[PDB]
C-alpha cells in the first residue's frame, strides 16, 4: 500500500506533534517512523489532536528534530521479536538486540499493547514458593502464580533481594524467567548479566533459560514507560505458545509511573494529587493485569517498588498495594538497627498465611511471633524516655524475647556476602518455624540476644552462643 | 452446536434491521480523542449523561454539554477511535437491566453476563441516576441483620436500611465483615420467609480480577452465590465503569427493596470511586477542587449512599442496608474522602493494624466504632433482656479506660481488669466461621456471671466452644426458645443464669 | 462430566471463532462489494421513503 | 437571530459581520468582495498570507489592509471595518471567512454530505431537508462514485464481533 | 409573554441559558423550564455576556438537551409563608414534600432579603433554662440570640438539638421553625414522627413547628437556598405577626459547603484550602437575617460541623464571630463517656457576666473552669510519669476535678436507645448549689462513679447510698 506520510509541526522536549494528510490519521499507541541519521526515531501516538493532527510520544532522544521533516507509519503497535531465540539476546524498548550477537532470527512478532484476559482466570492459592529467606518464609509466604511486592526506599537492599530469589528460586525450577529492568543503573544490569553468564543459566553457545529485556534511566521517559510492556510482551509470548511457567522479573515499576507523569505535563492534562499523571490507577491497572496466572499456563512476577522519599502514603506505592498479594516493605529503621534484610515484619502481610494453606502451627507460630514483635513497638515510647526497669516482669519478659526474635530474623545472604563477611545460607520452612517455636516457648532465653545475629537455624544460635560464651566471655 | 449457529443468524437479521431504520442526520463527528475522552461536534439534542455508540463499536456518557462540542466518556478503551467517525445516539439515559435472574451471575458495570453462563434474564430496566427516597416514603430501621460477629452484633448494631462504614487501613479485614454476613445471611436465604430473606448484592471497584474469582469461589464454596450478585470493576477497566458501577449496583439492589424484598449492599473500597471519578473530572478539564479531587465527590457520595433506606408499608416495607468501605492511608481519619464518608454514613466499623497484630482478628476498635442505631434494629435477645447488653459500651470504655494510667487501686479494679481482658480475649473470633444470636446470647451472658473464673486466658476459646456444646446439647430447648421468640423472659432468664452457673461448677 | 461438556461448549465457540477468520477471509475477495452498492442504493432509499 | 451558531473562537466576527449586513441590506455585495479578497490574497501567498504573521507593527497592519483595498475599492461595505478591527486584534483573516461562507450558506442553500452507510458527497442546493435527499442520492449513484467506498461495512464486522464475544 | 431563553450549556449543575431577546432576567431570578416529571427551576448568578446568564439548578440536571425553553419567572424562589405552613415539610422552592395537598396561603415571599438595620438591632439579657448541667453552669444561653454546636462527626450535635426541641420548643416559645440543611433523611423522618407522636405538630389540628428539608440527596443548589427559605419563613413570622420564633438550623456548615460546591465550576479561582472565596460575605448575610428585632425576638440554635474536628477551619472558624454562646462538644470527652460532650473550657458564652447570673454564679463557673484547667495542666504527670508524685494539694484537686467532669454528664430524654436511663432535667440553682457544694468539699468521700450518668447532688447521694447497698 501507499507509506503514509506525514509532516512534523511541534517537537516539545519528549513530545512531538505531526501533521497529516487526506484521512491518512494513524492510530493511537501505533508505531511512527522518523529516519534519523543515528537511526529509526518511532513516534508512538498518545492523543488526537483533530485537524489531521496527532500528538506522539517519542521513544528515543528528539535531539536534532527540524519541525517539517518526514514521518513514515508503521501501520501497527511497536511489534518486537518473540520466541525462545530471544533467550540469551538483550533487547530493548524496541527489540533491536543491544548484545551486539547479530540479528534476531525471531520467528514471529508481537503487539506491545494487549488485553487482560478476561475471566479465564484460575485461583491456585496454595503453592507456597520455597524462597529460603527465614523472615518471608514464615510472615508473607510467596505464592508460585502470584505478583511479589519488594517496597522500600533508597539503599534499603531491595534489588539485593531481588538477587538472592534470582539465585534461590531460578536455578531450580522448571520454566522459562523474563527479566524487564525499568529504569535501573546499567551497572547492575552489567552485572546482572555476569553473573548470569557465569552461573550458566544463560550460555552464549547453549540453552539459555532467561529472556533479558534492558530499559535504563538512560532512555528517554516513553522508553522507560513501554520498555515494561515490552517485557510483559515475551512473558506472556512464553506463558500462551511455550505452555511454561513464566518467571517474569523486573527492576523498579515505580519508573513507569514517573516517566507516565514525566509525559502527561507535556502531554496537557491537569495535574493530580502530588504532581502525579491523572491517569495513574488506570494505567497501572493495564500494566499489571495482563500478568496474571493465565488459565492456560501459570505466572511469576516478584515486582519491585521505590517509595518516594521513604513515603508510604505516596499515590504510587499506595496504588500499587492493591494489585499485589505478597509485599515486602523493608523499612529502613530495621536497616539502620542493623538487621538485613531490612524488612518490617510488622507490614510484610500476605494472603497465603492461613490455617487452612500454610497449616495451623504455622499460623499460631507466626501469630505469637506478630504479638512478640508487636508489643515492642507498643512499649517503645516508655523504654525510649524511661528505661526497661520501668517496665513490669511480663513486659521485660516480652521485650527481650521481642529483641531475641527481631535480631534473629536476619539472615546471610549469597549475594551480599561482601558487605558481611558471612557465607550464604538458607534456611527450609520447616526448620525455621520449629526454631522460632522454640524460642518462643522460652527454651532459649539464657542465649544472649547477639547469638541470634547472621546466622540461620536455631542450631547455628547454640553454635554462636557457644563461641561467645568461649572466648568473648 | 448448530443452535447457536441460527440463533446468530437471526441475531444478525435484527442487527440488519435495527442498524438500517436510523437516517439519523445530527450523528456527530468526533473531533478529536484524548486519554479515554473524545470531544465530539454534533448531537445537538443530546440529553445529559446519555448513552451513546461510536461506529467502531464503544459506548459512551454525555458528561459535558457545553456549546458546539459534546464531552463524551469511554466505556472502554480509545483503542479503535478515531478522527472523524460518526457516533450513534442510543435515544435513552445510561440503563442496567433489572431482575431476579441476576441472583448467581457475575456482571459487568453496564450489566452485561461477563461470567459466561448465557444471557441474562432481567426483568427490567432502571436507571443508574434514580432519586432517593423522600422524607415520607420510609420508615425507621427496627429489624435487625444478624453479621454473625459478635462484636458487630452486641456492640455496634445494624438493621435493614441503615449505612455502616468498614473504615480502616489496607488488609486490615474490611471485606472479611462483609463476606461474613454474606455467609451468615444463608441461615434465612434458604426458607420461606420472605421478609427475613436478605439477598447480598456486592462490587468490586478497582479489585483484580483474581480477587474476584477467589471471592466468587467462596461465595460458591458455602452456598451463598445462590442469593448473590457480583458486580465487576477491576481497575482494568476504564474508569466510566467503574464510576458508575456502584450506581448501578444502588439500581439493582432498588428493585427488591421497591419489589418488598430485602438486599443488602456492600460499597468495597468507595474510595477508587473517587479516584476514578477524579480521573474523569480532570480529563474533561473540569476545575479542580481539593487535592485535585472534583468538588462534587461529596454530592457523589451522598447520592448513592442515601439511596439505601427502609421503606414504610404504605409502598410495601422494603429495605436496602448501605455496607461501604473505605481504605485509609496511615490510619489518617482526617483524610477529606474519609471525612466526608464519615459525615455521610450511619455509623461507621473501623478496623486499624494495631489491634489486628494484638490478636483482636475482627480488629473492631469499639471505642471508635459507633452505630447511630442502638437499641433499634438489635435483636431483643442480645438487649434488655441480658442486661448488660445495655450497657457493655460502658464496661469496654472504662476497662480501657484503666489499663496503667487508670492503675488498679482495690479489688474493684482487679475486677473489672480481669472482666474485660476476659471478654477481649472472648470476643474473637475466626474468620469463614459465622455464629447465630441463639448462642451469642449464652456466652456474653456467661461474660456476666462467671468470667473471671474462666480457665486461664490462651483456654478461654474452647471454653466458649465447650459452653456452645453443654447449651446445643442436652440444652437445645434454651437455645430454641431464644431463637424464636427473640427474647428472654424470666423463667428464662433464671433457666439460663442455671445453665451458666451449672457449666461454671464443671 | 459436566465442566467438560462446559469446557466443550467454550472450546467449540473458539473454533467458531477462528471459523469467522476464514469466512472474514471469505467476505473480502468477492465482487460483491461492487453488488453491495446497489443493496445500500435500495436500503437507502427504502429508509427514508418511510419518512 | 443568526441562523447558526458558530460558538464563537475567532467565528465571532463573522457572525457579527453577517449581522450587521442583516441589519440593513447587501448579504451578498460584502460577500463576493470578501471572496475576492481572499482570492487577491491567495493570489500572491509568499505575500499574501505571510503578511499575516503577528511579528508584524499595528500601523504595519494598518499599511498592509490600507493595501488590501485597491482595484476600485473592492472592499465595500463594512468589511472595511472588519479590516480594521482585525489590524488591532488577531490578524489572520482566512478562517472566519470559511465561517462567514457557512453562515451565509445556511442561510441560502443548506447542504450537507450525508449517506449514513454510504460515503456519498450528495450536496443538496435546498433549504426543505426532507425527500430532496432521495433524488442527490440517487444522481450520485446513477453516475460518478466519487469515492462510495466503506471499504468495509459496519454492521456485519460489529455483528460478528459480537456474535463470537457471545 | 414572559422572556424566553435558550439552554446552551450543561456542566454538572452549572445550566447556561442565552435570551436571545434583548431583555434578560436579573441575578437571583429563578428561571422555569418544562421537565417531565415537574418543573425544574433555574437560579440566575452571573451575567456571562452576549446576553447569557449562567445559572445553578436546584434539581439535578438529568435528561436535558441544549435548546430546552427557558421561562423567566420573574422574581427570586417565593416561598409561601403563613400560619397554614405550620405541620408542613416544604422543600426549598415552596411545594410541598408530605402528601397532604397544596400549602393554601395568601403570601409569597422571596428567599432573598436584607439585613435588618442597626437602628432595628435589639438586644436581650434573659437566661434560657434548658435543664442541661453544662450549658446551664458554664455557658449559658440567652434568649433572642445564637447558639453554636459545634463538633465532629459522631459527638452528638443532632442529639443536642433534639434534646433542646422537646425541652425549650414545647410551650416555651410562640412558635418555631426547624430547618434540615444537608443532613440524614432517616434523621429527618425521626424528627417528623417525634413531632407528630409529641403533639407540637398536629395533622388534624394546630401545629407549632414548620418543617423544610434540604438534605444531603439533594443537589448542592437546593442545599444552598433551603436556609434561606427557612430564613424567609423565621423573618416572616417574626415581623409581620410579632411573634418570638425559635429558628433550629442543622449543619449551617452544609449550606458553605455547598456554596464552594459549585464556586469552582462558576469560574472562580479557589480560595486556601479549597473554599468559596466569597464565603464570608454570603454566609454573613445569611447570619445577620438571623437577629433580634424590635418587631420580635428570634432564638436560634444551629449546629456546626468542623471537618475533620479542627476548629481552626475557615468555615467555622468564620462563624465563630457570628455566634453569641458557642457551645463547642469535644470527641475526647465524648469518647471518655460524657455523652453530653459540652468541653468545659472551649466552650463559651457572652451571657456569663457577675452583672447577669448573679455574683455566687460567676464565682462557681469559674472555679470550676480553674479546677479543670489545674487538671488537665497535670494531665501529663499523671499519666506519663505518675500520679503518686504530686503534692497533696494537686491530687486532691485531680480528685475534685474528675468527680466534677464525670458530674457533668447527664441524662437525655432522647439517649434512651444508646444510654437506656431515664432523662434528668436539673434547674438552675439546682445546678448552681449542687457543684459548689462539690466545690467546697462538703461532697468529696462520694465515690467518682455515684456523678456519672445523674441529675442533682441529690440523686448523687441517692446512687452513692445505693451502691453501697449493693456492695454490701
Ligand atoms: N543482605 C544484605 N547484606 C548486606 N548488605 C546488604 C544486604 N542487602 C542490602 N545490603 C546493602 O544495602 C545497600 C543498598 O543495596 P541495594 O543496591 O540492593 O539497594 P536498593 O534499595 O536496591 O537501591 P536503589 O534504591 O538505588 O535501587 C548496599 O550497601 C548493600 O551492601
Ligand atoms: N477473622 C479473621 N481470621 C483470620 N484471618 C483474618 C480474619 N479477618 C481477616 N483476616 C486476614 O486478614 C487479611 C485481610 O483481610 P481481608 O481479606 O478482609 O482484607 P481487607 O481488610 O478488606 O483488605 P483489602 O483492602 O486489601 O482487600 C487476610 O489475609 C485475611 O485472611
Ligand atoms: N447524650 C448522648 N447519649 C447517648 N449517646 C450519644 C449522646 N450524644 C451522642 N451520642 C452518640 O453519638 C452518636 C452520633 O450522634 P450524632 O448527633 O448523630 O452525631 P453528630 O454530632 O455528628 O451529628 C449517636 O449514635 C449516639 O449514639
Ligand atoms: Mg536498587
Ligand atoms: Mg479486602
Ligand atoms: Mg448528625
Amino acid at each position: 500500500s501507499t507509506p503514509i506520510t506525514g509532516k512534523v509541526t511541534a517537537v516539545i522536549g519528549a513530545i512531538v506533534d505531526v501533521h497529516f494528510e487526506q484521512s491518512e490519521l494513524p492510530a493511537i499507541l501505533n508505531a511512527l517512523e522518523i529516519k534519523t541519521p543515528q537511526g529509526k526515531l518511532v513516534l508512538e501516538v498518545a492523543q488526537h489532536l483533530g485537524e489531521n493532527t496527532v500528538r506522539t510520544i517519542a521513544m528515543d532522544g528528539t535531539e536534532g528534530l527540524v519541525r517539517g521533516e518526514k514521518v513514515l507509519d508503521t501501520g501497527g503497535p511497536i511489534s518486537v521479536p518473540v520466541g525462545r531465540e530471544t533467550l540469551g539476546r538483550i533487547i530493548n524498548v524496541i527489540g533491536e538486540p543491544i548484545d551486539e550477537r547479530g540479528p534476531i532470527k525471531s520467528k514471529l512478532r508481537k503487539p506491545i499493547h494487549a488485553d487482560p484476559p478476561s475471566f479465564a482466570e484460575q485461583s491456585t492459592s496454595a503453592e507456597i514458593l520455597e524462597t529460603g529467606i527465614k523472615v518471608v518464609d514464615l510472615l508473607a509466604p510467596y505464592a508460585r502464580g502470584g505478583k511479589i511486592g519488594l517496597f522500600g526506599g533508597a539503599g534499603v537492599g531491595k534489588t539485593v533481594f531481588i538477587q538472592e530469589l534470582i539465585n534461590n528460586i531460578a536455578k531450580a525450577h522448571g520454566g522459562f524467567s523474563v527479566f524487564t529492568g525499568v529504569g535501573e543503573r546499567t551497572r547492575e544490569g552489567n552485572d546482572l548479566y555476569r553473573e548470569m553468564k557465569e552461573t550458566g543459566v544463560i550460555n552464549l553457545e547453549g540453552e539459555s533459560k532467561v529472556a533479558l529485556v534492558f530499559g535504563q534511566m538512560n532512555e528517554p521517559p516513553g522508553a522507560r514507560a513501554r520498555v515494561a510492556l515490552t517485557g510483559l510482551t515475551i512473558a506472556e509470548y512464553f506463558r500462551d505458545e511455550e505452555g511454561q511457567d513464566v518467571l517474569l522479573f523486573i527492576d523498579n515499576i515505580f519508573r513507569f509511573t514517573q516517566a507516565g507523569s514525566e509525559v502527561s505535563a507535556l502531554l496537557g492534562r491537569i495535574p493530580s494529587a502530588v504532581g502525579y499523571q491523572p491517569t495513574l490507577a488506570t494505567d497501572m491497572g493495564l500494566l499489571q493485569e495482563r500478568i496474571t496466572t493465565t488459565k492456560k499456563g501459570s505466572v511469576t512476577s516478584v515486582q519491585a517498588v521505590y517509595v518516594p522519599a521513604d513515603d508510604l502514603t505516596d499515590p504510587a506505592p499506595a496504588t500499587t498495594f492493591a494489585h499485589l498479594d505478597a509485599t515486602t516493605v523493608l523499612s529502613r529503621g530495621i536497616s539502620e538497627l542493623g538487621i538485613y534484610p531490612a524488612v518490617d515484619p510488622l507490614d510484610s502481610k500476605s494472603r497465603l498465611l492461613d490455617a487452612a494453606v500454610v497449616g495451623q502451627e504455622h499460623y499460631d507460630v507466626a501469630s505469637k511471633v506478630q504479638e512478640t514483635l508487636q508489643t515492642y513497638k507498643s512499649l517503645q515510647d516508655i523504654i525510649a524516655i524511661l528505661g526497661m526497669d520501668e517496665l513490669s516482669e511480663q513486659d521485660k519478659l516480652t521485650v527481650e524475647r521481642a529483641r531475641k526474635i527481631q535480631r534473629f530474623l536476619s539472615q546471610p545472604f549469597a549475594v551480599a556476602e561482601v558487605f558481611t563477611g558471612i557465607p550464604g545460607k538458607l534456611v527450609r520452612l520447616k526448620d525455621t518455624v520449629a526454631s522460632f517455636k522454640a524460642v518462643l516457648e522460652g527454651k532459649y532465653d539464657n542465649i544472649p540476644e547477639h547469638a541470634f545475629y547472621m546466622v540461620g537455624g536455631i542450631e547455628d544460635v547454640v553454635a554462636k552462643a557457644e563461641k561467645l560464651a568461649a572466648e568473648a566471655n | 452446536k448448530a443452535q447457536p449457529t441460527e440463533v446468530s443468524s437471526i441475531l444478525e437479521e435484527r442487527i440488519k434491521g435495527v442498524s438500517d431504520e436510523a437516517n439519523l442526520n445530527e450523528t456527530g463527528r468526533v473531533l478529536a480523542v484524548g486519554d479515554g475522552i473524545a470531544r465530539v461536534f454534533g448531537l445537538n439534542n443530546i440529553q445529559a449523561e446519555e448513552l451513546v455508540e461510536f461506529s467502531s463499536g464503544v459506548k459512551g456518557m454525555a458528561l459535558n454539554l457545553e456549546p458546539g462540542q459534546v464531552g463524551i466518556v469511554l466505556f472502554g478503551s480509545d483503542r479503535l477511535v478515531k478522527e472523524g467517525e460518526l457516533v450513534k445516539r442510543t435515544g435513552n439515559i445510561v440503563d442496567v437491566p433489572v431482575g431476579p435472574g441476576l441472583l448467581g451471575r457475575v456482571v459487568d458495570a453496564l450489566g452485561n453476563p461477563i461470567d459466561g453462563k448465557g444471557p441474562i434474564d432481567a426483568a427490567g430496566r432502571s436507571r443508574a441516576q434514580v432519586k432517593a427516597p423522600g422524607i415520607l416514603p420510609r420508615r425507621s430501621v427496627h429489624e435487625p441483620v444478624q453479621t454473625g460477629l459478635k462484636a458487630v452484633d452486641a456492640l455496634v448494631p445494624i438493621g435493614r436500611g441503615q449505612r455502616e462504614l468498614i473504615i480502616g487501613d489496607r488488609q486490615t479485614g474490611k471485606t472479611a465483615v462483609a463476606l461474613d454476613t454474606i455467609l451468615n445471611q444463608k441461615r434465612w436465604n434458604n426458607g420461606s420467609d420472605e421478609s427475613k430473606k436478605l439477598y447480598c448484592v456486592y462490587v468490586a471497584v478497582g479489585q483484580k480480577r483474581s480477587t474476584v474469582a477467589q471471592l466468587v469461589q467462596t461465595l460458591e464454596q458455602h452456598d451463598a452465590m445462590k442469593y448473590s450478585i457480583i458486580v465487576a470493576a477491576t481497575a482494568s477497566e476504564a474508569a466510566p465503569l467503574q464510576y458508575l458501577a456502584p450506581f448501578t449496583a444502588a439500581s439493582i439492589g432498588e428493585w427488591f427493596r421497591d419489589n418488598g424484598k430485602h438486599a443488602l449492599i456492600v460499597y468495597d473500597d468507595l474510595s477508587k470511586q473517587a479516584v476514578a471519578y477524579r480521573q474523569l473530572s480532570l480529563l474533561l478539564r473540569r476545575p479542580p477542587g481539593r487535592e485535585a479531587y472534583p468538588g462534587d465527590v461529596f454530592y457523589l457520595h451522598s447520592r448513592l449512599l442515601e439511596r439505601a433506606a427502609k421503606l414504610s408499608e404504605k409502598e410495601g416495607s422494603g429495605s436496602l442496608t448501605a455496607l461501604p468501605v473505605i481504605e485509609t492511608q496511615g490510619g489518617d481519619v482526617s483524610a477529606y474522602i474519609p471525612t466526608n464518608v464519615i459525615s455521610i454514613t450511619d455509623g461507621q466499623i473501623f478496623l486499624e493494624a494495631e489491634l489486628f497484630y494484638k490478636g483482636i482478628r475482627p480488629a473492631i476498635n469499639v471505642g471508635l466504632s459507633v452505630s447511630r442505631v442502638g437499641s433499634a434494629a438489635q435483636v431483643k435477645a442480645l438487649k434488655q433482656v441480658a442486661g448488660s447488653l445495655k450497657l457493655f459500651l460502658a464496661q469496654y470504655r472504662e476497662v480501657a479506660a484503666f489499663a496503667q494510667f487508670g492503675s488498679d487501686l482495690d479489688a474493684s479494679t482487679k475486677q473489672t481488669l480481669v472482666r474485660g481482658e476476659r471478654l477481649t480475649q472472648l470476643l474473637k473470633q475466626n474468620q469463614y466461621s459465622p455464629l447465630a444470636t441463639e448462642e451469642q446470647v449464652p456466652l456474653i451472658y456467661a461474660g456476666v456471671n462467671g468470667h473471671l473464673d474462666g480457665i486461664e486466658l490462651s483456654r478461654i476459646g474452647e471454653f466458649e466452644s465447650s459452653f456452645l456444646s453443654y447449651l446445643k446439647s442436652n440444652h437445645n430447648e434454651l437455645l430454641t426458645e431464644i431463637r424464636e421468640k427473640g427474647e428472654l423472659s424470666k423463667e428464662l432468664l433464671a433457666s439460663l443464669k442455671s445453665a451458666t452457673e451449672s457449666f461454671v461448677a464443671t | 462430566w459436566v465442566r467438560y461438556e462446559a469446557s466443550l461448549r467454550q472450546l467449540e465457540q473458539r473454533q467458531l471463532a477462528k471459523s469467522v477468520i476464514s469466512r472474514v477471509q471469505s467476505e473480502l475477495g468477492n465482487p460483491k462489494f461492487q453488488e453491495k452498492v446497489l443493496q445500500q442504493s435500495i436500503s437507502e432509499i427504502e429508509q427514508l421513503l418511510s419518512k | 437571530p443568526p441562523p447558526v451558531r458558530l460558538f464563537g473562537v475567532e467565528g465571532t466576527y463573522a457572525t457579527a459581520l453577517y449581522q450587521a449586513a442583516a441589519k440593513n441590506s447587501s448579504i451578498d455585495a460584502a460577500f463576493q468582495s470578501l471572496q475576492k479578497v481572499e482570492s487577491t490574497v491567495k493570489k500572491n501567498p509568499k505575500l499574501g498570507h505571510l503578511l499575516l504573521n503577528p511579528a508584524l507593527s499595528l500601523k504595519d497592519r494598518n499599511s498592509v489592509i490600507d493595501a488590501i483595498v485597491e482595484t476600485h475599492k473592492n472592499l465595500d461595505g463594512y468589511v472595511v471595518n472588519l479590516l480594521k478591527v482585525l489590524s488591532e486584534n488577531n490578524r489572520l483573516g482566512c478562517f472566519e471567512k470559511i465561517a462567514s461562507d457557512f453562515g451565509v450558506l445556511n442561510d441560502a442553500h443548506n447542504g450537507l454530505l450525508k449517506g449514513t452507510v454510504t460515503s456519498a458527497e450528495p450536496l443538496d442546493p435546498k433549504s426543505f431537508k426532507r425527500i430532496e435527499k432521495a433524488l442527490s442520492a440517487s444522481k450520485l449513484v446513477g453516475q460518478g462514485k466519487s469515492l462510495k467506498l466503506e471499504n468495509v461495512v459496519k454492521p456485519e464486522i460489529k455483528g460478528g464481533l459480537i456474535v463470537e464475544l457471545g
